C-alpha cells in the first residue's frame, strides 16, 4: 500500500494484455455479428 | 358496414422487391381498435328508399338490383 | 492566468499509448496537459469529429506515466456512449483498469463490491442517468480527474445534474462538448462555474449582466458589438480551447444552406387565422407549429360511408 | 403524413424515430448507407445525436426546424461527416409569415450570438 510507484508501472503490462485480448474479442464478436446471413437457393 | 378495403401493402417492404404492382402506404397510426362519432345529416326519403330497395354486403338479394 | 500560461507555453511526449495522435490532437494534448500542470481546469471545445476523446485518453495516459497520476479517474458520458468510451480506452490505452459502472441495482451493487480498494480501478466510466441518483456513493470519493463527455447535458443549472455533479470532490475537472452555446450565453456560465467556481463565484446575475448587453448586440437594443465581446473573449481565453473542423480537416467538402419559403394552403390558412384570432402564448405557438407542419395532425379528412 | 406524402409520389425510405430501438437504428443506418436504392431517410431532428453516420446521403431537408440551434447542426453533421465525398446541400422549409418565420429568425439570432461569443479565435495560438 502506497508503495507501488514502480510496481504499478510494472504490473500494468498484465492488465494491458488482458484488456487487449478483451477488446480484440469484442471486435471479433462485432465482425461476426455484422454478417448478412442470406441464402436464396431457388428450391 | 362490414366493408373491408385494401389500402395497399405495408410501406416498410418497399425495398423488398425492385418493382411491383402493389401500392405502399405508411403503417397506420393510432390504436388498432379506435372509434369515432360522426354527425351525419340525411333525409327521410333516404331511409324510405333504403328500406324499399335494401342493400348489403355478400348477400345475393343484390340480384334485386 | 492567460499571460502566465502563454509564458508556460512559450512539448510533451505521448508515452504509453497504442496509437498515435494527429498533429493537431498532439497540440491540444499539449495545451490541456500544460493547463493541468499549471493547476487549472479547462474545456476542450473541439468540434465534433476532431477526436477530443482520444485526446483526453492520451492525457490520462500521460498523467499516469509521467506524473504517476494513476489514481481513480471518473469519466461521465451519456449512456449511449459508455461502450464507445470503454472501447476507445481499451484500444488506445489498455493499461488502465477500467470500471464500467452500469446496470441495475444488484449489478451495480456487485460492481461496487471492493471498489474502495487501491488500484482496483484506474478509470471509472458511468452515465448521467446513473450518477444522478447514485451520487451518495460517488460524492464521498477522492477523484483526481473528473471528465464529462457531451457536457451540453449540463447546459443549465436548473437541470438536476449540474447540482448533482457540482459538489463532486475532485482535484481537476474537464468538460468535453462541441456546442457550449446557441441556447443562451448562460450555458457558458453553467459550464464555467462547474469548472471554476471561485473565478465565477458570483451568482448567475453577474454573467446575466454580461449576456443581456451582449444579446442586445444582435437585436435592435444597444448594439455596441465591440469591446464587451473582446472582454468576454479575454475572460474565456484561458479556460476553453475551441477549434473548427473547416480548417483542421479542411479536406472535407463544402456545404451550402438554402432557405425556401412557401405560401399556406387554404386549409392551413383558415386554421392559422383561427388560432391567431383565438390558452397561452406557448400553447398558441405549439398549435401553430402543429398547423404549419400538416393539418391532419389535428383531424384527418373524415372517411365517408353510408348510414 | 410525411410518409403518406412520399408514398403518393413513390419514394423509397427508412423512417427513424425515438421509439425505435438502438439496434434497429443501427441496422437502418447500415442498410441505408450501403443500399443505393433508398432515396429518403426520414428521421427526427433531436434524436440520438452521437453515433449517427449517414454519409450515404448528400442533401438535407429540414422540415420543422427548432427555435434553438445546435440541434439542426447536430442534424446537419449527420450527413456532413468527415469523409463525405460530395457537397451537402441543406434545404430549409418555412411556411410564410408564420410562427416558422419567427423560429428561423430566432435561430439566426442565437447562431450570431454563439458565433460572436465562441468563434473569436479561441485557438492555441493566443
Ligand atoms: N488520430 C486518430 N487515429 C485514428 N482514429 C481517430 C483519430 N482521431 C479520431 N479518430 C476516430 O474518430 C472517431 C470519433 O471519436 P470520438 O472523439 O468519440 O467522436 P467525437 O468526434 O464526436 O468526439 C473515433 O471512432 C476514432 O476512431
Amino acid at each position: 500500500p502506497l508503495t507501488q510507484e514502480e510496481l504499478l508501472r510494472e504490473a500494468k503490462i498484465t492488465e494491458e494484455l488482458n484488456l487487449r485480448s478483451l477488446e480484440t474479442y469484442e471486435r471479433l464478436e462485432a465482425d461476426k455479428k455484422k454478417q448478412v446471413h442470406k441464402k436464396r437457393k431457388c428450391p | 358496414s362490414g366493408a373491408v378495403k385494401r389500402q395497399g401493402r405495408c410501406d416498410t417492404y418497399a425495398t423488398e422487391f425492385d418493382l411491383e404492382a402493389e401500392e405502399y402506404v405508411p403503417l397506420p397510426k393510432g390504436d388498432v381498435h379506435k372509434k369515432k362519432e360522426i354527425i351525419q345529416d340525411v333525409t327521410l326519403h333516404d331511409l324510405d328508399v333504403a328500406n324499399a330497395r335494401p342493400q348489403g354486403g355478400q348477400d345475393i338479394l343484390s340480384m334485386m338490383g | 492566468y492567460s499571460d502566465l500560461l502563454s509564458q508556460s507555453l512559450n512539448t510533451p511526449i505521448p508515452l504509453l499509448l497504442r496509437g498515435q495522435l494527429r498533429e493537431y490532437q498532439h497540440i491540444g494534448l499539449d495545451w490541456l496537459v500544460t493547463m493541468y500542470e499549471k493547476k487549472l481546469n479547462g474545456i476542450l471545445a473541439d468540434e465534433m469529429g476532431l477526436g477530443k476523446t482520444i485526446q483526453t485518453i492520451s492525457l490520462l495516459a500521460h498523467l499516469a506515466c509521467e506524473k504517476g497520476n494513476w489514481g481513480p479517474h471518473l469519466i461521465i458520458v451519456p449512456t449511449s456512449v459508455m461502450l464507445n468510451w470503454e472501447m476507445e480506452l481499451k484500444r488506445w490505452c489498455p493499461s488502465f483498469k477500467i470500471l464500467t459502472y452500469y446496470g441495475a441495482q444488484k449489478e451495480r451493487k456487485l460492481k461496487r463490491q471492493g471498489w474502495t480498494k487501491p488500484n482496483a480501478f484506474h478509470v471509472c466510466i458511468t452515465s448521467y442517468k446513473l450518477v444522478l441518483q447514485d451520487h451518495q456513493a460517488f460524492r464521498r470519493k477522492n477523484w483526481r480527474y473528473l471528465i464529462l463527455d457531451e457536457a451540453q447535458n449540463i447546459k443549465n443549472f436548473k437541470s438536476q445534474r449540474w447540482q448533482s455533479l457540482l459538489n463532486f470532490n475532485s482535484q481537476r475537472r474537464l468538460l468535453l462538448t462541441g456546442t457550449p452555446l446557441q441556447n443562451s450565453l448562460m450555458e457558458l456560465w453553467s459550464l464555467m462555474h462547474f469548472l471554476m467556481p471561485h473565478v465565477f463565484q458570483s451568482h448567475r446575475e453577474f454573467k446575466e449582466w454580461f449576456s443581456n448587453p451582449l444579446t442586445g448586440m444582435i437585436e435592435g437594443s444597444q448594439e455596441y458589438n465591440e469591446g464587451l465581446v473582446k472582454r468576454l473573449h479575454k475572460v474565456l481565453r484561458p479556460f476553453l480551447l475551441r477549434r473548427v473542423k473547416v480548417d483542421v480537416e479542411k479536406q472535407m467538402p463544402k456545404k451550402y444552406e438554402h432557405v425556401i419559403r412557401c405560401r399556406l394552403s387554404k386549409r392551413q390558412r383558415c386554421l392559422y387565422d383561427d388560432f391567431m384570432a383565438q390558452m397561452s402564448v406557448i400553447n398558441i405557438l405549439m398549435q401553430l407549429r402543429k398547423v404549419c407542419n400538416h393539418p391532419n395532425l389535428f383531424d384527418p379528412r373524415p372517411v365517408t360511408s353510408p348510414f | 403524413v410525411l410518409e403518406q406524402f412520399l408514398t403518393y409520389h413513390g419514394h423509397l425510405y427508412l423512417r427513424l424515430d425515438g421509439s425505435t430501438r438502438v439496434e434497429q437504428r443501427q441496422a437502418l443506418m447500415e442498410r441505408f448507407n450501403a443500399d443505393k436504392r433508398i432515396f429518403c431517410f426520414i428521421l427526427s431532428t433531436r434524436s440520438g445525436g452521437v453515433g449517427v453516420n449517414l454519409t450515404g446521403a448528400d442533401t438535407v431537408v429540414f422540415y420543422d426546424s427548432d427555435w434553438n440551434p445546435t440541434m439542426d447542426a447536430q442534424a446537419q453533421d449527420r450527413c456532413h461527416r468527415i469523409g463525405q465525398t460530395r457537397d451537402v446541400h441543406i434545404y430549409r422549409l418555412i411556411s410564410e409569415r408564420t410562427v416558422e418565420e419567427n423560429i428561423l429568425k430566432k435561430a439566426n439570432q442565437k447562431r450570431m450570438l454563439g458565433d460572436m461569443a465562441i468563434e473569436g479565435g479561441n485557438f492555441t495560438t493566443a
